[PDB]
C-alpha cells in the first residue's frame, strides 16, 4: 500500500526479494519507476474524448 | 473541427453561450385527485435504437 508518502527505502526493504523486481537490472531505474508509480478501456475512450474537449477548450479560450 | 475525437455534436467554445432561465407557463394548478396522461405500452421515440 504505497502512495506519495511512501518512500523507496521501504520498497527496497519489502519488495527486493520478489523475482519481478529482479527483472529490473538497474536500481536507479527501479527507483524512477517507483517514483513514477507514486506520482477499464471504454471509460479510457471517454477520457480521450474529454482530452480532445479540453484541448479544444484551451485553444479556443486563448484565441 | 480538426479532431475526429470530438463528438459530431457538441457545444463548441467558439459558439457563444446562451443566457439564463425564463419560463412563462401559467397552467391551471390542478386539484390533484386524478390520474394523468400515459403513453401506450409500445410507444417510444422514433429512433431510440
Amino acid at each position: 500500500h504505497l502512495d506519495s508518502q511512501s518512500r523507496w527505502s521501504k520498497v527496497k526493504d519489502k519488495v527486493e526479494s520478489d523475482p519481478r523486481y529482479k527483472a529490473v537490472d538497474s536500481s536507479s531505474m527501479r527507483e524512477d519507476l517507483f517514483k513514477q508509480y507514486i506520482e477499464e478501456k471504454e471509460l479510457e475512450r471517454q477520457a480521450r474524448i474529454e482530452a480532445s474537449l479540453r484541448e479544444r477548450e484551451r485553444e479556443v479560450q486563448k484565441a | 473541427t480538426e479532431d475526429p475525437d470530438l463528438p459530431a455534436f457538441y457545444f463548441d467554445p467558439l459558439i457563444n453561450p446562451i443566457s439564463h432561465r425564463h419560463s412563462v407557463k401559467s397552467q391551471e394548478p390542478l386539484p390533484d385527485d386524478d390520474e394523468e396522461f400515459e403513453l401506450p405500452e409500445f410507444v417510444e421515440p422514433f429512433l431510440k435504437d
